[PDB]
């Protein structure tokens, strides 16, 4: 988290959000509810950076020759199109950047 | 351990939050011949389209039905409808009628028995006797 | 405006901070006990309201929590609630017919009745911070 | 014919379209009704709103349906949901943190919020039907929205030998409500448990695109007010999710883990033993102080109904009624952020 | 000063000549309340129903209004909102939030008139395309 | 266009007899009345068939 990451979290919140339920049978809390909003936040703010993304493609052509809305609103939604936010959010990608900041070795 | 129940369901509290008008829909039927229709023609001309104007939630729909009375059918968000024939009706008549369309709900009429409906729990519970002072026959 | 009693100001913190609130809300003087959420069917046709209108209801008689209870001498004050109701529309019962008659007189004489109510709902019920008063 | 003139123009080509046209929508009734129904901005043209009746298994294309707009919507709808029941019952265990979102923004409760709006289903889409019409076809299950979860390699495992699946787990892979991802025509028929789904799940859809076109339109904030309107408003009682399964240890464990004194079990008032319907009110108290009370007919019944009434005190604790919620301080010109109460976890036990 | 004469009981099982006395000082039905000056004229109609009627000494006399607004009850509630709603006499009135207070009321022989949206407000806005929310309100 | 010998006998100026040339006849059907109104043609919410 950059210089002043440590002082960020409490010191109870700091341990309990990097332990997982698998250690010592979780009578020591763990990081299951976290996670949980933690998820639906970085669903957020990966939706809202495609959608705000500055990148304009090729439009889909209509088989029955329909003309779309093309509203500016909708425009920034039809962006989901070509790129979906688990194509970012992928499970290699997210767990590759924690071993090489070194989450393995506290966790 | 505690394994979470996946059959109940939350309810909604139209007023609580947001409001939605119960009539979604007004059928409105005229008849050129008939001589029963001579007012409900008056106010599809006169009352209506104002009426109609102040309402922009609710869908009217004027269509001819010859040979029969006039009537005013609501279409409500419950699934149900409720018909008013307005035959020899006055103008004003209708209007009177096409807003006791808008203030109903598709609810059948039910005698008045209580007040207050309510669904959540009693603030101060529900009475107890192994929770007070006891009783001494 | 006549100041709030000290009591009052001390313990009405504690009566907002318990979990539910009920009140006694009087309509044209009749009371109606109820909550955040209820419904109300009132035996009467309230004039000038239509489905969607919002009414700020100001004639309290208790404001009580389990433990706690507020007791207005003829009403409780207006600025330690908050309560208001929307208007859901209008209601009717069923067309009932009273027969009047007496023993051996033929005439049997009709009363047909059909009352409309107007129905609420209760959208807010809160207590107000009096720290500022 | 002559005497029967169509009702409503429409080009010989309408029926072969899938969805009827943009430009339609500025003469449908229906939508301008609901538009104005939901008290919409008017910066939400109808031509918007009727997209956002469109399902994708009734027009394919991208565009035209509802696969984007609903997509956009379901992350705001479980977001505002997610970070409103850890701030109003920070303790509520994962399992019943999931059902607590599906009773929410669930197909089952958004399908009362669509049809709390007085939206009416088309028998079968095309070009031909009205705008204002929710259009599906309930025959073909091919479509799915996307979502955040992965498959499991042990899927397969999972539902023929009855293979265990954890509870950690299910934040990672599984969706945002636990479950497992990826779990002519003749209409000479009845109705199936699959068609009832697929129409459950058509008007999911709409309700969350609905949200989605506001966002698009209004903004964020527009987008939270309409969530906590129509959605957030409705009541759930979520001691009623909760089922326990051998309460007097979670409670004996829940005492040791917070160095409370051993749980014990005290009559407080009984009457009608050796008859047919006694009531035995049992209290569990850690030292002096009394955790739970219930009232049953046996002496164990009332005794686990004590140990039940106790956790769900634990669980279901709130610091209070409207709290403040993370997103309020993406709304510029609000007070400081005071720091949430947040739990260790769910007891585990024996 | 006046007499405040109230009826209490009723006379139907009493002579007529009860009945002309209540009639004269127009008690037409029980608990009905009148005034009149303190004079022999009428202390002598009194004593002839003193064991039907309560009387009083007031100092004024109360009109018809104001003596049936002592038995008004408090509403109890105050319209603070009111939704778009049309009078057949003046027009539509526009909603009106009194909580903040404005009923302006608008007719015409035109929808545009009203004060309402109409088919060509709708396609104006349908064809405002480039009308974008912030980036920052997103 | 022939005109009845009732309508001549209203007719008293240069204003009627252009009235009496140019209105054509009042449509009886109502449906050809509300056509040529100028508020329920106009509302979004409402349809006339
Ligand atoms: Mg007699």
């Amino acid at each position: 988290l950059g210089q002043g990451g440590s002082r960020m979290l409490s010191e109870e919140t700091k341990w309990l959000a990097v332990t997982h339920k698998s250690f010592d049978y979780g009578r020591r809390g763990y990081n299951t509810r976290l996670a949980f909003l933690g998820r639906q936040i970085i669903a957020l703010e990966t939706t809202r950076s495609i959608l705000t993304s500055p990148v304009l493609n090729e439009p889909i052509v209509d088989k029955y020759g329909r003309t779309p809305y093309n509203h500016a609103a909708l425009a920034n939604i039809d962006k989901l199109i070509y790129t979906q936010p688990l194509d970012i959010m992928d499970k290699t990608k997210i767990a590759r950047m924690g071993i090489d900041f070194g989450l393995l070795t506290v966790m | 351990t505690v394994k979470a129940l996946t059959q109940i369901s939350s309810a909604g509290r139209n007023g609580v939050g947001a409001f939605v008008l119960q009539c979604k829909k007004l059928d409105i039927h005229y008849s050129d011949w008939a001589g029963s229709s001579r007012g409900m023609n008056g106010f599809i001309k006169s009352l209506l389209p104002k009426f109609a104007a102040a309402n922009p939630q609710i869908e009217f729909v004027v269509s001819p039905r010859p040979a029969k009375h006039p009537i005013l059918m609501g279409h409500y968000i419950n699934g149900r409808t409720k018909a008013i024939c307005v035959r020899n009706m006055e103008p004003l008549e209708i209007l009177k009628k096409a807003e006791l369309l808008r203030d109903a709900s598709g609810e059948k009429p039910q005698k008045f028995k209580k007040p207050v409906t309510s669904t959540n729990p009693s603030v101060r519970g529900v009475w107890s006797p192994y929770h007070g002072q006891g009783m001494a026959v | 405006q006549p100041p709030i009693s000290q009591q009052v100001k001390e313990l009405l913190p504690v009566l907002a901070a318990q979990p539910g609130h009920y009140t006694t809300i009087h309509i044209h003087g009749k009371p109606y006990l109820v909550t955040e959420g209820d419904t109300v069917k009132l035996p009467f046709k309230m004039p000038g309201v239509a489905p969607g209108d919002v009414l700020r209801l100001n004639r309290a008689s208790v404001i009580g929590s389990r433990d706690l209870t507020l007791q207005g001498a003829p009403y409780v004050d207006e600025r330690l609630f908050e309560c208001r109701a929307i208007v859901m529309g209008t209601e009717s019962e069923p067309m009932r017919v009273m027969i009047k008659k007496k023993r051996r007189c033929r005439k049997k004489k009709h009363v047909f009745s059909k009352h409309k109510y107007t129905v609420l709902r209760i959208n807010q019920l809160k207590i107000n911070d009096v720290s500022s008063l | 014919n002559d005497r029967f003139p169509p009702l409503e123009p429409l080009p010989p080509a309408a029926e072969s379209l899938p969805s009827p046209l943009p430009e339609r929508a500025l003469t449908s009734a229906k939508l301008a009704a609901l538009h104005a129904r939901l008290n919409l901005s008017p910066k939400i043209p109808l031509q918007t709103l009727a997209r956002t009746l469109v399902d994708a298994s009734a027009d394919e294309n991208p565009q035209f349906n509802n696969a984007n707009l609903a997509f956009v919507g379901q992350t705001l709808i479980n977001y505002h949901i997610a970070e409103w029941l850890l701030c109003k019952y920070p303790r509520l265990p994962q399992g019943i943190l999931f059902s607590a979102m599906k009773a929410y923004a669930g197909p089952k409760p958004l399908l009362q919020i669509a049809r709390s709006w007085g939206v009416d289903t088309a028998a079968v889409p095309g070009g031909e039907v009205d705008p204002g019409l929710l259009q599906f076809d309930a025959l073909k299950p091919g479509v799915a929205i996307t979502n955040f979860g992965y498959k499991r390699t042990e899927l397969a495992y999972l539902e023929k030998f009855k293979w265990r699946r954890g509870m950690a787990s299910r934040v990672v892979l599984d969706d945002d409500f636990g479950d497992v991802v990826r779990s002519d025509v003749s209409y000479d028929r009845y109705g199936n448990p699959d068609t009832r789904a697929a129409a459950e799940r058509a008007h999911a859809y709409f309700v969350r695109a609905v949200v989605g076109a506001i966002y698009a339109h209004c903004g964020r904030e527009a987008a939270k007010a309409f969530v906590k309107a129509h959605i957030m408003s409705r009541t759930l009682d979520i001691a009623k999710l909760f089922e326990f399964k051998y309460p007097t240890r979670e409670l004996a464990a829940l005492c040791a883990r917070e160095d409370f004194e051993p749980p014990v079990a005290r009559l407080l008032s009984e009457t009608g033993r050796q008859s047919r319907t006694p009531v035995f009110v049992v209290g569990i108290y850690s030292g002096s102080d009394k955790l739970g009370e219930g009232a049953a007919s046996s002496l164990d019944h009332a005794r686990f109904k004590a140990a039940m009434n106790a956790l769900k005190a634990w669980y279901l604790y709130s610091p209070g009624e409207n709290p403040r919620v993370p997103s309020d301080m993406l709304e510029e010109g609000a007070k400081p952020w005071t720091p949430a109460y947040i739990d260790m976890g769910e007891v585990i036990s024996r | 000063s006046f007499f405040r004469i109230t009826l209490h009981r009723s006379a139907i099982g009493l002579p007529k000549r009860t009945h002309g006395v209540l009639a004269a000082l127009g008690l037409r039905r029980r608990n009905q309340t009148v005034f009149h000056p303190v004079e022999p004229q009428f202390a002598g109609m009194l004593m002839k129903v003193k064991e039907l009627v309560r009387v009083e000494e007031v100092p004024h006399r109360l009109t018809k209004r104001e003596l049936k607004d002592e038995r008004k009850p408090d509403a109890g509630f105050v319209v603070e909102k009111q939704v778009r709603r049309f009078i057949p006499g003046v027009g539509v009135q526009d909603e009106v939030d009194f909580s903040k207070v404005g009923a302006v009321v608008r007719d015409g022989k035109r929808a545009g008139d009203l004060g309402v949206r109409t088919r060509s407000d709708w396609e104006v806005i349908g064809k405002m395309k480039s009308v974008l929310p912030k980036v920052k309100a997103l | 266009h022939i005109l009845s010998d009732g309508k001549l006998t209203s007719i008293q100026t240069v204003a009627n007899f252009m009235d009496a040339l140019v209105t054509p006849p009042k449509p009886k059907k109502l449906a050809e009345q509300i056509e040529q109104s100028s508020i329920l043609p106009e509302l979004p919410n409402v349809k006339v068939y």
